[PDB]
Order: C-alpha cells, then sequence, then structure tokens
C-alpha cells in the first residue's frame, strides 16, 4: 500500500512537470505570428512596466 | 584479558571452520570446535575459581566494554560451556556424511562465543551485542540444510519476531541513558539504590527489557517463533532449549535483580506471563 | 597534504575516460583509498593541513580546505566504497573513470572549509552521475536522469541566495566558514537562510515526500552498480545539515526541529516498511538507504550530541556497506544477467563464500551490534529519544521492518534449492569481499576509535543549540 | 581611436568592393575588426573619451565582446556579395557607439547606425527571412520613437540630454522609463520578446550569431548607464525568465528555443542591473557571449535557414570536439559549475541579493532552474543515436573557433581571478 502511494508521488512531481510545460506553451501559444498580436502585446507590456513605476 | 579467552577461542575455532573447515576431515571441525568449547569451560572456570575477572575496553564514548566474571556469571557460563561442550561432541556424531560439517562447527564454535559474550558484560549494550549475536547464530543454525523452503523461513521468522524483542531492549536501553547515563549494569546498579527517580519511566525501561526478554525467552505473545525452531539439526535444538538462549531471557532479569526487586507491578505481570 | 588526497581520485578518472587503459583507474581508486586512509591516521585535529588560496578575492571567495574529524574518515569510507567500485567493477565503460571523477569531487566536497567553494562542489558532482547514468545504460535514462537532476537541481539554485543571504545579511568579509559562523545570523534572516539551506539539504538526504527520485536513479544506471555505488556516496545531505545548515542558522532549527525529527522518523519507518514491497534490487537499496538515512538525520535533529556522533557515523559506514552492496549486486548480474529477486533460487550451494559476503553486508545493513551499523543506530537512537522520544520510537519500527526486507531477500537469493549453479567469485570481487568485510568488522567491533574525531563536533554543535 | 578604424574601413571599403573581388572584401573586412580588437587591448587601462563619445572599462570589455562576435560571425560568411560584410562593418561600429556615449540622442543615432544595417543582413530571402525582417523593422522604428520621445522627456526633466542629470520625481521617472523602453526592446527582455522567437528563426543562422552576441552585449552595455529603480527591474526580470524558460519548454526549434532561453538569459544578466556592477556583468557577458557564439557557430555548421531539436543530436558520433562544445555551451548558459557562465550568472546573483532583492532573486533562479530542461535536452542530445541530418564540417576556422572558445569558458570557470581582476580599472 505504502509503495503505490510512493509510486503515485512520483507519477504527481511528473504532474508538475507537466503543468510547467503547459504553461510554457501558453505563454509559447502567448505569440501567434500574427505582427499586430505583437504590437498590441507590445503597447500592453509597456504600459504595465509605466504602471509600474509610481 | 583471560576473561576475553573464553569468548575467543570459539571465534577464532569458528573462523576456522567457516573460512576453513571444508579442509578439514570429518571429525575435525566438530574435534576442534569441541575442543576450544573444552578450554573455554576449563579456562574460565580457572577464572571463576580464582574469586572473579573483570575487563574493561575502548567502545562508543560512555559504554565502555566490560565484561564482569563474577558469582551469577560464573553460573550461567559453567551451565553454557559444559552442556554447550557435550552437545558439541554429540554434534560431532550426530553430524556425519552431512556436507558443511565445517559450517555446523563453525557456527558451533560461533554460538559458544556470542553467549559468552552476552553473559559476561557488564555494560548493557555489550549484553546486547550478544543478544542479536545469539539471535544470529540461532538463525544461521536453524537453516543448516538449505535446500529445503521450510527450514529457511523458520529462521526469518525467529529473527524477526526476535528483532521486536530486541527492539523493545534497545528502547529501554535508550531510557536508560537520557536518565542515569551509565549503561555500565555494575554502576548503573550502584546508581539504582537510593531514593531513584522517575518511577514510570524506570518501570518502562524494565517493561521494554522485559518485552525483549519475552522474545528470547520464547514467552507470550512473541512465543509463537519457538516451537519452528526444530528445523535445524536436534544437537542444535538442544543448545537453544536447554542450555542457551532462552535462559538468558531468565539471566537478563537476574542480572537486573536490582531493578525489578524495586519493581512491583512489573514483577507481578512477569509472573501473570509466566504461569500462562 | 589535504588538496592531493581531494585531487587524487579526479586524475585517474580523466586517466581512464580518454586515458587507456581501463586497469588503471581501479589502482587509482586504491591509491586514493591508501592516501586517504594515511591523511585519517595522523590527523593532529580539527585544522589538520589547512588550506587558503585567492579564487574571487573581490568576491571574497577563496579555496579553503582541511580535514576535520568528520572529514577525516569520510575520504578514507569515499575512498574505499568507490575503490571497490573500481576493482570489483565491471561497468568497466572507460567511465569507471567518471567514477573516479566522481569520488574525487565528493572528497573535495567534504573538505571545503569555506561555503561558496562547498557550494561549487555540491553542484558539480552531478555531471559524472548523469553521464554514467546516460551514456552507460538504461532504457529510461533519460527520464530517470531528468528526475534526479532536476530534483537536486530545483532544490540548489535558490541556496545560492542563502549562501549569498548568509554572507551579505550577516556582513561576512568572505566565504569562509570560519568566518560565516563568526558572525550570526538574527530572528527571521537566519528563517529564511536556514530554510534555504533546508531544502536543498532535505532533497538530497533524502526525506519522506521527497525522495522520489531514488529509485529511479539507481534503477537505470550501468548494472553494476558502479554508478550506483558513487550515487550513494552522494548521499551526503545529513553531513551539510550538521556542518553547514544548522551552525550557521540555529534558531530556524529551533522551531524546524520537531518536523525534521518527525520527517527523519517516518522516512526510517516509511523506508524500511516499504522496501519489503521491493521486488528489485535496485528499488530495495533505494529505500533501506531511505531508512538508514532517517535514522541518521533522526539522530542530527535531536540536538543532543549522543544522537548527532550516531547520524554521522552511520552515514559514514552506510555509504561503505550500501556501495559495497550495489556493487556486488553488479557481480552477480554480470555472471547471471539479472538484478530480479525471485528468480533463480539456488546460489548458496552454487555459489561458495557469496552467501557468507553478502550476509555480512546485509547484517551491518540492518545494524547489528559488531558491523558497522549498530553504533550509528544506538547512539541515534539515544538522542532521538532525548529529544522527542516518540519519534525515536516510531523512526524505531525499523529494526523490526528492516530485518524483514533484509533477510526475506537473502533467503530468497540464496539459500533454496539448487538452479543450474553460478560462477564463484572474481579475482576483483575477492579484494573487493575481503576489503568490505574488513571495513565492516572494524568500524562495528571498534566503532570507538572511528568516530573520535566525530565526537568533539557532536557535543559542541550540540551545545551550539544550547545557551 | 578604435572608432577611428572602425570608421576608415567601413567609409574605405565601401568604394573599395567595387574593384576588389568579394573575397578580398572578405578578407578586408575581417581584417579591420580584429584590429579594432587589438587597439581594445592596447588599450585596456587607457580609457578615452572625445565628444558625447566616451571609451572607459566598460565600453572597453563590452566592445571586445562585440568585435569577437563580428569576427566569428564574419567568419562563416562566404557570400560573394562584398556587402554582406560591408553591413556587418556599419553594424558593429555602430554598437561600439551605443555603448561608448551618455548621450541620449547620440545614442539614438548610434542606434540607427547598429539597427538598421542587421535589417538587411536578415535576407538570405527564403520566404520567412522577409517575415522576420518585416517585424523586426516594425517593432524596430517603434521603439525607435520610444527612445526617443524618452530622451525628449529627459530632456523635458532636466536641461540635458545626457544621462546622470540631476532628475525630478514623476516627469523623471517617466523619461527613464521611455528611455527603458527602446533600450531594453533592444535586449530581449519579456514582455519585448516577441521579436525574438520570431527573428532567430527566421535569420540566416550566422547572422544570429552575430545578434545573439554582439547586440546583446552593446544592449546591456548602454543599459548600465540608464538609472533605472529597483520595482521596474523585479518586473522585467520575473517576466523574462519565466515566460523566456516555460515558453522555451514549447519548444521544438534549436533557433526559437535559443531564443527563449535567451530572453530567460537576459532576464538574469538583468539582476546586475540591481548594482550595475559591471565587473561582475562585464563577466557574465564574456561568459555567455563566448558559449552562445559558439552554439551558434555549430547551429550554422548544420543548416544556414533553420535547425531543429533533433539536428543536434548524433553530433557527437560526427565530430566529437564539436558535441563536446555544444554541449559546454549548453551548461555555461545553464549556469553550472565549474563554467565561466556560473561565475558570470553568480556575479549578477550576487550583485542581487547584495541589492537586497530576494523574492525577484529566487524566481530568477527557480525558473533558471526550469532552464535545464532544455539545456540538457540538447546538451545530452548530443549523445543520442544520429538521425538524418545536414552536416557540412567546417574549415579549421570553425574547428578551431568553436573549440578555443570553449576552453576559454572553462579557463574563466576555474580561473576568474585571472580576468575579474581587471574587468574593473584594468590592472
Amino acid at each position: 500500500a505504502l509503495f503505490y502511494g510512493d509510486r503515485g508521488l512520483l507519477s504527481g512531481y511528473f504532474g508538475l512537470g507537466g503543468a510547467a510545460r503547459s504553461l510554457g506553451q501558453g505563454l509559447a501559444r502567448l505569440q501567434t505570428g500574427y505582427l499586430r498580436v505583437y504590437a498590441l502585446l507590445f503597447v500592453l507590456g509597456a504600459l504595465l512596466l509605466l504602471g509600474v513605476m509610481r | 584479558m583471560a576473561l576475553l579467552g573464553t569468548i575467543l577461542l570459539p571465534l577464532l575455532g569458528f573462523a576456522l571452520l567457516g573460512l576453513f573447515g571444508k579442509r578439514m576431515r570429518e571429525p575435525l571441525p566438530g574435534v576442534l570446535a569441541s575442543g576450544l568449547v573444552l578450554a573455554s569451560f576449563l579456562l574460565g572456570a580457572g577464572l571463576l575459581l580464582s574469586g572473579g575477572a573483570r575487563f574493561q575496553a575502548e567502545w562508543l564514548p560512555g559504554i565502555p566494554f566490560s565484561l564482569l566474571l563474577d558469582n551469577l556469571s560464573g553460573f550461567m557460563l559453567l551451565i553454557v560451556t559444559g552442556v554447550g561442550f557435550l552437545i558439541h561432541v554429540y554434534a560431532i556424531g550426530y553430524m556425519g556424511g552431512d556436507p558443511g560439517y565445517s559450517r555446523f562447527f563453525a557456527y558451533f564454535n560461533l554460538f559458544i562465543a556470542m553467549m559468552l559474550t552476552l553473559v559476561l558484560a557488564d555494560s548493557y549494550p555489550v549484553m546486547f551485542i550478544g543478544w542479536e549475536g545469539v539471535g544470529l547464530a540461532s538463525f544461521l543454525l536453524i537453516g543448516f540444510w538449505y535446500k529445503n523452503p521450510q527450514y529457511a523461513d523458520s529462521a526469518r521468522k525467529a529473527f524477526i519476531v526476535n528483532r521486536i524483542g530486541d527492539l523493545g531492549f534497545m528502547l529501554g536501553m535508550a531510557i536508560l541513558w537520557a536518565l542515569y547515563g551509565t549503561l555500565s549494569i555494575s554502576e548503573l546498579k550502584e546508581a539504582m539504590e537510593g531514593p531513584l527517580k522517575n518511577p514510570d519511566l524506570l518501570a518502562l525501561a524494565g517493561l521494554l527489557l522485559f518485552l525483549g526478554a519475552v522474545g528470547k525467552s520464547a514467552q507470550i505473545p512473541l512465543m509463537v517463533w519457538l516451537p519452528d525452531a526444530m528445523a535445524g539439526p536436534t544437537p542444535v535444538s538442544a543448545l537453544i532449549h536447554a542450555a542457551t538462549m532462552v535462559t538468558a531471557g531468565v539471566y537478563l532479569i537476574a542480572r537486573s535483580s536490582f531493578l525489578y526487586s524495586v519493581l512491583p507491578d512489573v514483577s507481578y505481570a512477569i509472573a501473570v506471563v509466566g504461569l500462562l | 597534504m589535504v588538496v592531493l588526497a581531494v585531487l587524487l581520485p579526479v586524475v585517474f578518472g580523466a586517466l581512464l575516460l580518454l586515458g587507456l587503459p581501463r586497469a588503471l583507474g581501479v589502482l587509482g581508486a586504491g591509491l586514493s583509498f591508501l592516501l586517504n586512509l594515511y591523511l585519517f591516521l595522523t590527523h593532529p585535529g580539527g585544522v589538520a593541513h589547512a588550506f587558503q588560496a585567492p579564487l574571487l578575492p573581490g568576491a571574497g571567495v577563496y579555496w579553503a580546505f582541511g580535514l576535520d574529524g568528520l572529514s577525516a574518515l569520510f575520504f578514507l569510507t569515499i575512498a574505499l566504497t568507490v575503490f571497490l567500485g573500481a576493482l570489483v567493477a565491471r561497468v568497466e565503460g572507460r567511465f569507471l573513470g567518471l567514477a573516479l571523477l566522481m569520488e574525487g569531487l565528493l572528497l573535495g566536497l567534504f573538505a571545503a572549509r569555506d561555503l561558496l567553494v562547498f557550494y561549487v562542489f555540491f553542484e558539480a558532482a552531478l555531471i559524472p552521475a548523469l553521464l554514467m547514468l546516460y551514456l552507460y545504460g538504461g532504457e529510461g535514462r533519460t527520464r530517470a536522469l531528468y528526475t534526479f537532476v532536476l530534483f537536486t537541481l530545483v532544490g540548489s539554485l535558490p541556496m545560492l541566495a542563502a549562501v549569498l543571504g548568509a554572507r551579505l545579511l550577516s556582513g561576512s568579509p568572505t566565504f569562509l566558514l570560519e568566518d560565516l559562523l563568526a558572525h550570526p545570523l538574527q530572528e527571521e534572516a537566519a528563517f529564511w537562510v536556514f530554510l534555504g539551506f533546508a531544502l536543498a539539504f532535505a532533497i538530497k538526504t533524502p526525506l519522506f515526500p521527497l525522495h522520489a527520485w531514488l529509485p529511479p536513479f539507481h534503477q537505470e544506471n550501468h548494472p553494476s552498480g558502479l554508478a550506483d555505488a558513487l550515487g550513494t556516496l552522494y548521499k551526503v545531505g545529513v553531513f551539510a545539515f550538521f556542518r553547514f545548515a544548522i551552525p550557521l542558522a540555529p534558531e530556524g532549527f529551533a522551531q524546524a526541529q520537531g518536523l525534521l525529527l518527525f520527517l527523519a522518523a517516518l522516512s526510517a519507518l516509511y523506508g524500511a516498511w516499504v522496501a519489503f514491497a521491493a521486488k528489485d534490487f535496485k528499488t530495495l537499496l533505494a529505500y533501506a538507504g531511505l531508512s538508514h538515512m532517517g535514522v541518521a538525520a533522526l539522530g542530527v535533529f535531536s540536538g543532543t550530541p549522543e544522537g548527532a556522533m550516531g547520524g554521522l557515523y552511520l552515514l559514514a559506514a552506510s555509504g561503505v556497506y550500501t556501495g559495497g552492496l550495489f556493487l556486488l549486486a553488479g557481480r552477480l548480474y554480470e555472471r547471471t544477467g539479472t538484478l530480479e529477486i525471485g528468480r533463480y533460487r539456488g546460489l548458496a550451494q552454487s555459489a561458495p563464500g557469496l552467501a557468507a559476503l553478502a550476509l555480512i553486508l546485509f547484517l551491518a545493513m540492518v545494524g547489528l551490534p559488531g558491523l558497522s551499523g549498530f553504533p550509528g543506530e544506538f547512539l541515534t537512537l539515544l538522542g532521538a529519544y532525548k529529544a522527542s522520544p516518540w519519534l525515536a520510537a516510531l523512526a524505531f519500527l525499523s529494526v523490526i521492518a528492516s530485518a524483514a526486507y533484509a533477510l526475506t531477500a537473502f533467503q530468497k537469493t540464496f539459500w533454496e534449492e539448487g538452479g543450474s549453479g553460478v560462477k564463484d567469485l572474481a579475482g576483483a570481487e575477492w579484494g573487493f569481499a575481503l576489503l568490505s568485510v574488513l571495513a565492516l568488522l572494524l568500524m562495528g567491533v571498534f566503532p570507538g576509535y572511528f568516530a573520535r574525531g566525530l565526537h568533539p563536533l557532536a557535543e559542541a554543535f550540540a551545545k551550539l543549540l544550547g545557551g | 581611436m578604435t572608432l577611428a578604424i572602425l570608421a576608415v574601413f567601413s567609409v574605405a571599403l565601401t568604394l573599395l568592393g567595387f574593384v576588389l573581388p568579394p573575397q578580398g572584401v572578405k578578407r578586408a573586412t575581417l581584417l579591420g575588426l580584429a584590429l579594432a580588437l587589438a587597439s581594445l587591448l592596447l588599450t585596456w587601462g587607457k580609457p578615452f573619451a572625445f565628444g558625447p563619445y566616451a571609451v572607459d572599462g566598460v565600453s572597453q570589455v563590452f566592445t571586445l565582446l562585440a568585435l569577437l562576435g563580428a569576427l566569428w560571425t564574419v567568419g562563416l560568411v562566404r557570400s560573394g556579395r562584398f556587402e554582406f560584410y560591408l553591413l556587418v562593418l556599419y553594424a558593429a561600429l555602430g554598437m561600439h557607439l551605443l555603448a561608448s556615449t551618455r548621450h541620449l540622442l547620440l545614442m539614438l543615432v548610434a542606434l540607427e547606425a547598429l539597427s538598421l544595417p542587421l535589417y538587411a543582413l536578415a535576407t538570405w530571402r527564403r520566404g520567412q527571412g522577409l517575415e522576420a525582417a518585416l517585424k523586426y523593422f516594425l517593432l524596430g522604428a517603434l521603439a525607435a520613437a520610444f527612445f526617443l520621445y524618452g530622451a525628449a522627456l529627459f530632456y523635458g526633466a532636466t536641461g540635458s540630454l545626457v544621462l546622470g542629470a540631476p532628475g525630478e520625481g514623476p516627469l523623471y521617472a517617466l523619461a527613464l522609463g521611455l528611455l527603458l523602453v527602446g533600450l531594453g526592446f533592444k535586449a530581449a527582455l519579456a514582455p519585448f520578446h516577441f521579436w525574438t522567437p520570431d527573428v532567430y528563426q527566421g535569420s540566416p543562422t550566422p547572422v544570429v550569431l552575430f545578434m545573439a552576441t554582439s547586440v546583446k552585449a552593446a544592449a546591456f552595455a548602454a543599459l548600465l548607464r540608464v538609472a533605472a529603480p529597483p520595482e521596474a527591474l523585479a518586473l522585467l526580470v520575473a517576466l523574462s525568465v519565466v515566460v523566456g524558460n516555460l515558453a522555451a519548454l514549447a519548444q521544438k526549434e534549436a533557433k526559437r528555443l535559443l531564443a527563449y532561453s535567451s530572453i530567460a538569459h537576459a532576464g538574469y544578466m538583468a539582476l546586475a542591473l540591481y548594482t550595475g556592477n559591471a565587473q561582475a556583468l562585464g563577466f557574465y557577458l564574456l561568459t555567455y557571449v563566448l558559449a552562445t557564439g559558439l552554439a551558434f557557430a555549430v547551429l550554422s555548421q548544420i543548416s544556414p535557414d533553420r535547425v531543429p531539436l533533433e539536428a543536434l543530436r548524433g553530433l557527437y558520433r560526427k565530430d566529437p570536439l564539436l558535441g563536446l562544445a555544444f554541449l559546454v555551451a549548453m551548461l555555461s548558459l545553464l549556469g553550472l559549475p565549474p563554467l565561466a557562465g556560473f561565475w558570470g550568472k553568480y556575479l549578477a546573483f550576487a550583485e542581487a541579493a547584495r541589492a537586497g532583492a530576494w523574492g525577484v532573486l529566487v524566481l530568477a533562479l527557480v525558473t533558471s532552474a526550469v532552464s535545464a530542461y532544455y539545456y540538457l535536452g540538447l546538451g545530452l542530445a548530443v549523445f543520442a543515436r544520429p538521425e538524418e541530418t545536414p552536416f557540412r564540417p567546417g574549415p579549421p576556422w570553425a574547428r578551431a573557433a568553436v573549440v578555443a572558445a570553449g576552453v576559454l569558458l572553462l579557463a574563466l570557470g576555474l580561473l576568474p581571478g585571472l580576468v575579474l581582476p581587471a574587468l574593473a580599472a584594468g590592472g
């Protein structure tokens, strides 16, 4: 019982690996390839920074 | 130093018969074994008749290696080495045409050495070396003809059920460290005279010492391990059930006579378990 | 002096990798063994041969070395185990070089007299390990590798903040251990830094929830288990705790102690208990290692110099008998071709003296008195019991589970009815055997002599937790 | 007076290439760049300022790096158009100017100087290379606009277009922000990073070597000159490292993966920006430039247009030395001991923690561990069984280059007490 529990533990860690992978390709999905997309994401980011500065 | 010799001879012999031993003619491992055991009894009885013996040596800090040979130790020593020797010679007889004569008498010497290590101890961890050691040699002999499945698992069960007891022994032993800090039976007894302290904890230590004793002397609930010790060669069963082993169950209490003589509850229970 | 003993296996490994042939690196590990032993005997004290050299003068990182009462045998132990790995071996990849490299690396690890250098070695040891893993065998090689490596690395990189924080928040001029200890961290500064040491140290110990990498690592290396044997000498977490984590930021450990003792206990019990269910040598030895480490850590965490000395000792010796069991397992592999426990039963009649060798090793493992395990296990029991008795107790339904798994394995591998029959013993395996038995017997019979250097360190760094 | 050498060779070769075979022009441009670097060594500890133009320890180190990158990238390119050298020359001077001044407007002009000729270097003319070039120019000119209005607002809050002027409250804050925008974009910090994946994948590989080394170098050089506040620094770092590594996980392609990775790396270097140590940063970029230059030289020896991750595999068997070197590059870019990449990372992290910014440092470090996935996913990928893959095994030029670069890497991993003694004043 404790053995299988441990196996399952290992599998859950794999779960985190895949969560970071997934999050990653969401972030990689953030880039569509359309230039207008990159431009809007751009201005967005910059306004975020200037907001942070105060 | 002479006191240690008694222990050393059926180790040196054990080591000859385990290491070589198959390099010996069929009588010889029996002859060696029985010979080293022969003058262990003899050469330790020389010590006993001379009034006593002592040994103190380097080990874990705070826990030196201390052997005390007195009346209580000597009585046991004579029983073990004498009857043990008789059983050695008998084993020279009953073991015949059986390969691993070497193995057998190696195991035999070894056993003798271990028991001598157990009963001569002025410190409980040395006593414990004795305990686990004798449990081990029992394991080893009980499975002597290994080609049989039934006489394998026997010894396994032995050393497991028994290690429950050894765990009790360890725990109780840790209990009297935090408490006193000696762990040498003589000074541990001389430290237990007077008012004592924290009686609940002392009773616990003695109770775990007993939880060990139950395993070693085959009382209830750990009773179950002994019947299956039939598996080994008969003189092994002779050595375990009479002259060695279970007797140490009693002896641990007897050296601890100081400890239990002040514990009414525990002793009541001991008698109850004895009766049952 | 020290640095030579540190460097000797490192060079020999290179000479094995590119260099030819295989055989020389064996006597290389032997030489390391002899010198490390030589430094072990003739030791003057804490300083031994001191070493200081500029590394980044402006940063404050210097090469700082010496042998403690601790660093000491660990040179001997590691040198030994790895030497056996060299000789009995049979991985013989020309990565016995990767091994000697790893040995030397660990030697450098223990000798580090300053934090950042220690850090450097700590991270460096990873590479051969991954290599002798990756390119030297296993089917699931790459995923097991990412497991072991990423566990260690995710643990590791944050600690640099603590090693910086240890220097920077304490205003220590350099990374020198002496200096760092001379400037203690305050409350809820020492807290964060100790914690940051504690994660990286816990994951490499291992303790209970974080051990999940250990079974995959040991399975996929080259089956002789040279890579594995050296992997177990890489289990150094406890040493790092006692030497670094606790003394630099003890105030946090005061809070964490209950939890650490608990985890040590549960690691021990769970380890030995789960070990039972194991169907192969790699996994079995893994969980067993987990139990032992549980015990050691239990010893250290209690304060109480008794338990601590027990912990470090148990560590040192268990490197040896575990690494030994690994090499031995591999050697029976090469002759058989399988690491499975159930199949191929008869051995004992067939194998003349192996039953004795493997038995000796296993007896050392279950912590039988007279062999290496018991002194550490026992002293540990004492100290653990001093701090938290309950956790000593839970941790000590260990011996039962330990004897269980060990005896089950030994019986089913050796004692029963004949198979075909097996190869007797190799000439490497003989040196391996005898040397092993010698080590185990000597550390078991005279736990006094070894660990005398452990004793001052034990009680002083225990009182470090006092007033 | 390295500037002298640069302007001279560029202007001269312009007309000379009419009379010279393109190879003769290659020989020329190569010679010029190497000579400029020579003048850089002979001036170590000789810092020199003329106009808004100023050469100091920083200019010295960072243009040492940049010049190195330019030489390596020209080494590979054998196209029989003399301009495909000329443009590189131009760009190089432009980067030198960028690192060499505090004048916001001269900085602007320098930015155009370095950036315009790379747009043209983006064309192998492969259909992607035009898309890449396009995105690059549009986003680039946008950032031009920003850095310019920034200079105008700096001149706004204070009497000068030169950096270091005393500075106001909110308007000054705003102005420093508007400088930070362009200067940040040029360094591939997130979330300004979007171009990076597309352009590295789109442009011909050797050119990308040039960019990914020289450009990042010059950009951090000019960045140190700016006064940037802790909170913003925190943001940029966090985003760069997170999105960089995470999205790099998603990468199936070597160049693009390397782009995202390089976003994470800009993220790491930005920590040095907390104290702006520059002995530390100088070192970091030394290590990084060597490793990356190496990596892209190898990616060039695979294919100019695109390299997938598998292509990297079995590289050890094919050429042992290149496999090993690529491995080392992956580890130095991972920031693992005992490599110079570890000391660069450490020096940045050290300056970071020295500044007492903890959470940021931690995140950076954690996701830096995340990066090991793909860094080993390449470095080890070297040893797998080779699949069908294009391989052109170089001149002695490339073999000796890549191996030299690696050796320089690990040398300073063990002995930074060689160069680090003077990344400072130059002792």
